[PDB]
Order: C-alpha cells, then structure tokens, then sequence
C-alpha cells in the first residue's frame, strides 16, 4: 500500500517545559486558567483532525 | 342424448382454449420465477437472499477520551 508521510526531526524540535510532575500539579490551576486560548485550540485541532502530524504547529 | 346429457363441441373446444391458456401463463411465470430466483442468488442485490449485517444505529459519534479513534 501506501508510504507513511512522517515529518523530519527538524519539525519536532522545540523547548521542552524541564519540569517534574508535582512542580505541574502546583501551578496546574493558574496554568489551566491563564493559558486556556492554545490549549484549547490545540486540543480542538487533535479531536477534530484525529492525527497529530496535522496538529504539529 | 346429445340435446339433453352431452356438452357441444364449441363448448369444449373455447373451455380447453381457455385451460391451455391458463396453464402456458403458468408456466411461463415457474420458469421466470427459477430464473429470478437464480439471479437474485447470484448476485444478491434484489430484495430476496438479504441475508443480515450489522445496523449502523449502533455506533456512537460523540468524541471520545482518546483523540485518535
């Protein structure tokens, strides 16, 4: 069948968040209410385009 | 005798017309019935041989927790 279309390394690097999981739990709620706009786009884009190479950006 | 028991000949000539008739129609409708019934086996897109799949109305369209379904 078909060849898979994956995108190259360059397209999948960006500055990671180096923090650990309670260091997120902390700030989860300030996090969730501050930052709502591209998180909820972005996860309006995964449900919607069911594939995340379409979601990279 | 023939005024008062037997049938005229006019008679049983229109009524074996009318019997050859009616069996030839038959006929002609048994072998058109074999040959449908045959067809419909065969190729099944006629309302005979429907034998069952599964409904649609069962699949559930609301989003899911997982994105990638």
């Amino acid at each position: 069948p078909g060849i898979v279309e994956l995108p190259s390394l360059e397209d999948l690097k960006v500055q990671e968040v180096k923090v650990s999981s309670s260091v997120l739990k902390a700030a989860a709620h300030h996090y969730g209410a501050q930052c709502d706009k591209p998180n909820k786009e972005f996860m309006l884009c995964r449900w919607e385009e069911k594939d995340p190479r379409r979601c990279l950006e | 005798i023939a005024r008062t028991f037997f049938d005229a000949p006019e008679k049983n000539y229109e009524r074996t017309m009318a019997i050859l008739q009616i069996e030839s129609e038959k006929a002609e409708l048994r072998l058109k019935e074999l040959e449908v019934r045959r067809l419909m086996r065969a190729k099944g897109d006629g309302p005979w041989f429907q034998y069952p799949t599964i409904d649609k109305a069962l699949i559930d369209h609301s989003p899911k927790a997982t994105p990638d379904n």
